[PDB]
């Protein structure tokens, strides 16, 4: 009758809005909404800040386009916002910090284009590295910050065993990480079917084995962005269509100041 | 000195005895939980959540991304059809490997229904009418749309609900199946036609994928654990 | 215990 | 009672309700049922999932690792007089893909041991039966360097004494994870070089590992002196899970495992050739 | 502190509910054997986690 | 209370009742008593049948299979330093053909594993007190191709690990059919040729077999490694039916056995020679 | 969880029901002992499987 | 250490004795019965049926 | 004879107050095995030890 | 019931109440906890010292 | 002849395990505690003893 | 004793 | 028995 539908959103989170009139429903993983740490699952005894509004908000990434030969993009969270607002500089100068997240992937089209791409949230999302020697991707190279990073169709072994490259190989078909892509629907997710939707909307709570940690030690949540229907469009070889990634922390709050964390990226 | 008399089994050793044994650091301080998002409490749980099924594992596609895309066109040929699939759940290759399959390979027997639900890529001006069939097994398999709508069917209408369901209902002649391949507990075949075509209109793609996805039914259990053919460990 |  | 749902009798449908469609586009599955697609008659379901829960999922115990330990004349070469192994599930494949369809988990642990010996030279004499320790270090506690040096002593640190011949041993553990659950997958570093470090090791560390020594290691050694004879052992270490609970699935591990953390180098290919329209 | 539970009995002799007991003997949990009358629940937040579940009868996408 | 019924008293008889007379084209037996033929006195009966229920005619232990498994040193040829055993009754005759009295049945069955070595060689030196793994493979689980590659770890397949010397092992096994009863005898074949097949093979099955790998294998292997001298041991595997039921009586096996099913070849000349009129 | 029945006694000793004691130790009824308290029934199904069943006194076929 | 004193028997295996023993697949879901015709409980039974006698054994 | 206890429990399966059973066998109390029910005291004969004890917030020396 | 006490919330102070000060002279150690010199939140309190007992 | 069936961990010695055994002196008469001053309940009790620190670990 |  |  007055004409509500669970494809057309309003998101508002501190002084941010985001509308979608093109939306599949919304995803709350694992059923969860984000908290904050209870009295009686604390552990850090000094009093937390919670800067509420000035950090939870939504935040976009620079965009990245999808062409034809695109194999997936990925990013890890918190790593992704590192540098955003004061969501960052509270992130570099506490210890511990704790977040939630409301991601939202943005990629219109048209009536006659098509393609479908799977937008994953994956908890501890461990990526495989690009040589023979285990567990060796650098600090620099498993957070790129929000470029993200790429899959491939194959693993290429880095052989310069001189001055090894410490990267990454995700290989988009055993999702980064040895196990088949397919299986990947048992994470949080949602698809943008061109032609049913142009957004995914995916709620995070906090999820790791403690109620906080540090964030700049350690990624939560990773987001894998992989055309499960490659693009394409009238009858041109070279269609490319822009997806660009905004996401707000919630329910933010950090314990242990001290002066700003300083990593070295290069 | 009570006086007591060993039995057989006296001394052995089964892996899946279940009994108490001396606790190696007593009075050791626990950590207590916290509620983490997620807690599974069944195996069958992951069974029931739809995974996309490597469908297209022909020569060249087979471990690519695209053993999962399944070609649909305005110009197939129309009598021939689109996926044809053997119904063993553990041991189809293109089921074996699906959440569904992976957990059914740690167990020698399985009952109960199941669903694929199919998705179509094409673009919004695309439109076709499917078959897709199940036909419980001891009879030839389906070569064509007329014998493949003589058992269970759905005909999908490709429209605004994207995806089609399809319920493969449980219909054995056993209580439980094998996971192995065996004639005695076979259970089927699945089918899918064309039943009218794909239709786009000018500057619209001719060809698009679809994508299909499989998981249990909440009447689904299995039963004798067994190791996995799916991992191994050379020396 | 139960006596039958 | 814990029976699966009972199939319930439908007849013909002509109407708006129309299950078979759906929207997989939002996250969701379909949850029909064969009454939303077929005509079905009434069931009276008494299958049950008893033997999937966690618990009877993990109810068995693997063998996670063997060790090899001698008892022979102390010479001044390298020898296996006693021999450590660090405390681990992924030293072989079978439990280690079990756990891994799981990112967190919280549980007790059963260990089993089973211990068998053989003579490796056609005859210096025989051997006396033989009684094994099994020491336990946790991270920090002194190293045995010797077979017989004073971290034997063991006032502290549990040790089991096990007599060759007697049922394999077995002790339980409790849940000793520093965190709240253990985490099978956790991706981050130890260490976070900083722009001010001296130079690029200072904070240098593996990715996905956390503790150095995580569980610490059992020491083994033959408590007996050496017989004339060579007598050659090993100790095989088996685990059970109980008391199990588990959080986040995850796809299982589909290509072989290289190493301890997620990497891969052979055997991508894990599916087979099969025809699209074959059978 | 003996616990007595009911087996769920699967072949039947040609002979009802039969029982078993079990006292814990150790003072730490850990020694505990299994006792394997495991509940379950419901895999919505894995199959349908979505913030307006829908019903299955009515579209999807409205 | 369980005694067969009391004999009556009866006396003379005279009269229209003729219980002695009878039709068996009826397809039924005369259920007379010694007191519609003669004159009986009564008797207070104590016997019972308590030796001849079912489960009193099943509770033994019967052999059903002899595996034998070495331990030497690994060579090059063949060996049999783990073995293979297809579980059945029918490699045995005395428990086949009591089963055999009944067309299906329904039990929980117990195994006793007796395990006996000696030395085969004069001498080579001796060896260590030997442990035994037994594994169950079910049906589609790895199966070995060595005494110790991966499958031994036994992550999910029960194994039973003896110790020589020990008490005989004992395990028990619910009622694991796939359908509501065991079938001792199948009028019926796992698959049917049909006219639109390739070519004969395709349908083609052995008749009154059902699957293919049954109940699926034990696998035995001494888990020590060798000693110098070779160790020869022989598993003797021994079933007990418990909590029977049993459906459809049949005629006993009469002729020898002649493999699975119920096919015969020789010695069908089960019966002697005695006059007709010879006591 | 103890279960006690009478024994059916053989010999007896110059000195009544005697009892004995059973308790299940395990979960599973598969491990359970046999408890040999068997019932009988009746043969007619296999002697007289007959649609109308006559007295032995009567003539079989009438 | 409840203290006890093993007596004459112990660890021998008596092929018709009647004990407990551990289940080798716990938990398993066992198919339930189904009412078969021709249910047999006492051996007895069987031989209460009239079988045919050979009572012709002579040589051919 | 039989003490029964409640045990500490730390990990849970998804299955409450766990008890455990002790019977003493021997006269002798050496015999024993440690009951491990251990309370504890306060620290203060060590760290305060002091004939006026003064509040943390007032002054040590007044 | 053997945990250790709880972390009780506290906030800012301007007072005469110095619980920061002390003479290690007299002998004693000074017991103070977190919230005499810092903000605190409230922690219900889990550990316990049963592995400590003589 | 109570039937007993022994289980893994059988004639094992867990150097922290907890169980009775025989007393090797029995009826001793035991000399009765006095009230010492200073007894200890728990080892944390000795941590919360402030100590001096060696700060200063320089060479000399 | 607790039955269950 | 006593529980405590
Ligand atoms: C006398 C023998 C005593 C043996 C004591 C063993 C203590 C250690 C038990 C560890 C059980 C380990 C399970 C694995 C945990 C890991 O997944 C994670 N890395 C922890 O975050
Ligand atoms: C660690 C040792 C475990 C041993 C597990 C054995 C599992 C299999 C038990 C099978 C009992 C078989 C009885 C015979 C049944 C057959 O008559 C029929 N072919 C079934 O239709
Ligand atoms: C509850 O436990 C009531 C009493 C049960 C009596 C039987 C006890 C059997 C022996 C338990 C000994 C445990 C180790 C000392
Ligand atoms: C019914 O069982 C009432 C209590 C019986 C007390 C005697 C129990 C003897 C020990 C049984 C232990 C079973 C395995 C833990
Ligand atoms: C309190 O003890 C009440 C009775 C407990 C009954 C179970 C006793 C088990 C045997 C103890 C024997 C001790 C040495 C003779």
């Amino acid at each position: 009758a007055c004409g509500y539908s669970d494809r057309v959103l309003q998101l508002t989170l501190g002084n941010s809005t985001i509308t979608t009139q093109e939306a599949a429903n919304s995803v709350v993983a694992y059923g969860r909404w984000p908290e904050f740490i209870r009295d009686d699952e604390a552990n850090p005894v000094d009093q937390p800040t919670e800067p509420d509004v000035a950090t939870c908000r939504f935040y976009t990434l620079d965009t990245v386009m999808w062409g034809k030969e695109s194999k997936g993009w990925w990013w890890k969270l918190p790593d992704a916002l590192r540098d955003m607002g004061l969501f960052g500089q509270n992130m570099y100068y506490h210890y511990l910090g704790r977040s939630g997240y409301t991601v939202h992937v943005q990629c219109n089209a048209s009536k006659f284009h098509q393609g479908a791409l799977g937008v994953f949230a994956i908890p501890e999302y461990c990526l495989a590295g690009d040589s023979d020697k285990q567990r060796y991707t650098s600090y620099a190279n498993a957070n790129p910050g929000e470029r993200g990073g790429k899959f491939y169709s194959q693993f290429n072994k880095d052989n310069a065993v001189t001055s090894p490259k410490r990267e990454f190989c995700p290989v988009d078909y055993l999702l980064g990480c040895g196990v088949l892509l397919g299986n990947a629907f048992v994470y949080p997710h949602q698809i943008i079917n061109l032609r049913t939707n142009n957004s995914a909307t995916i709620v995070l709570p906090y999820v790791n084995a403690l109620a906080i940690d540090s964030m700049v030690k350690h990624n939560n949540w990773g987001i894998a962005i992989l055309p499960l229907s490659p693009l394409d469009f009238a009858q041109d070889s070279s269609v490319e269509i822009p997806i660009t990634v905004t996401i707000a922390p919630m329910c933010s709050e950090f314990n242990g100041l001290r002066n700003v964390t300083a990593p070295k990226f290069q | 000195g009570l006086p007591v008399l060993n039995t057989p089994g006296s001394n052995q050793y089964l892996t899946s005895d279940n009994h108490q044994s001396p606790c190696a650091i007593p009075e050791f301080d626990v950590t207590p939980p916290i509620d983490i998002p997620g807690e599974v409490k069944n195996m069958m749980e992951l069974a029931e959540i739809d995974t996309m099924i490597p469908l297209n594992l022909e020569s060249t596609k087979r471990n690519t991304m695209d053993m999962y895309r399944v070609t649909l066109s305005d110009s197939a040929d129309l009598s021939q059809p689109i996926l044809c699939l053997s119904l063993s759940p553990a041991f189809d290759p293109r089921l074996s490997h699906t959440m569904l399959g992976e957990v059914l390979n740690y167990y020698t027997h399985w009952a109960g229904s199941l669903k694929f639900t199919f998705l179509f890529c094409g673009s919004m001006m695309a439109t076709g009418k499917i078959l897709v069939a199940y036909a419980p097994p001891g009879a030839q398999p389906p070569t064509s749309r007329k014998e493949a709508m003589l058992g269970t069917h759905v005909i999908w209408d490709l429209g605004l609900q994207s995806s089609c369901t399809m319920v493969v209902p449980w219909i054995s002649n056993v209580t439980y199946r094998q996971t192995t391949q065996d004639s005695f507990t076979e259970g089927g075949y699945i089918s899918m036609f064309y039943q009218t075509r794909i239709v786009v209109p000018l500057s619209t793609p001719k060809s698009m994928s679809m994508l299909g996805f499989v998981s249990a039914c909440n009447d689904f259990s299995v039963r004798l654990l067994r190791d996995t053919t799916h991992i191994s460990q050379s020396a | 215990i139960s006596e039958v | 009672q814990d029976s699966l749902p009972d199939t319930k009798a439908s007849g013909p449908a002509h109407s708006k309700e129309v299950p078979a469609l759906t929207a997989v586009e939002t996250g969701a599955t379909n949850p029909l049922a064969p009454s939303d697609t077929v005509q079905t008659r009434h069931v009276v379901q008494r299958r049950s999932r008893s033997e999937s829960t966690i618990e009877s999922f993990f109810a068995r115990g693997a063998c996670v690792a063997i060790i090899e330990v001698d008892n022979e004349q102390p010479t001044t070469r390298a020898q296996k007089l006693f021999a450590m192994w660090r405390i681990t599930y992924k030293d072989t494949v079978q439990l280690r893909r079990k756990l891994e369809f799981f990112t967190y988990s919280r549980f007790d642990m059963e260990f089993t041991f089973v211990v068998t010996a053989n003579f490796t030279n056609a005859n210096n004499g025989h051997a006396l039966n033989q009684v094994y320790q099994i020491m336990y270090i946790p991270p920090g506690a002194p190293t045995p360097k010797s077979w017989d040096d004073y971290t034997w002593q063991t006032s502290s640190n549990p040790s089991i004494f096990y007599t060759y011949g007697a049922a394999p041993a077995r002790i339980s553990v409790p849940y000793v994870g520093l965190a709240n659950a253990y985490s099978h997958f956790y991706d981050g570093f130890a260490k976070v070089p900083l722009k001010t470090d001296a130079n690029d090791q200072i904070g240098d560390s593996l990715y996905s590992a956390m503790t150095v020594d995580d569980f610490g290691v059992l020491a083994v050694r033959v408590v007996n002196d050496h017989n004339p004879t060579k007598v050659t052992s090993k100790v095989r270490i088996y685990m059970k899970p109980k008391h199990v609970r588990v959080w986040c699935p995850r796809p299982p591990r589909a290509v072989p495992y290289y190493g301890p953390g997620v990497d891969y180098r052979n055997n991508l290919d894990p599916l087979s050739e099969k025809g699209l329209t074959t059978y | 502190g003996a616990q007595v539970s009911s087996q769920k009995v699967g072949a039947h002799e040609n002979s009802s509910t039969i029982n078993y007991t079990t006292i814990n003997y150790y003072k730490d949990s850990a020694s505990n054997a299994a006792s394997k009358q495991d509940y379950s629940q419901d895999p919505s937040k894995f199959t349908e986690p979505l913030k307006d579940v829908l019903i299955k009868t009515a579209p999807a996408l409205n």
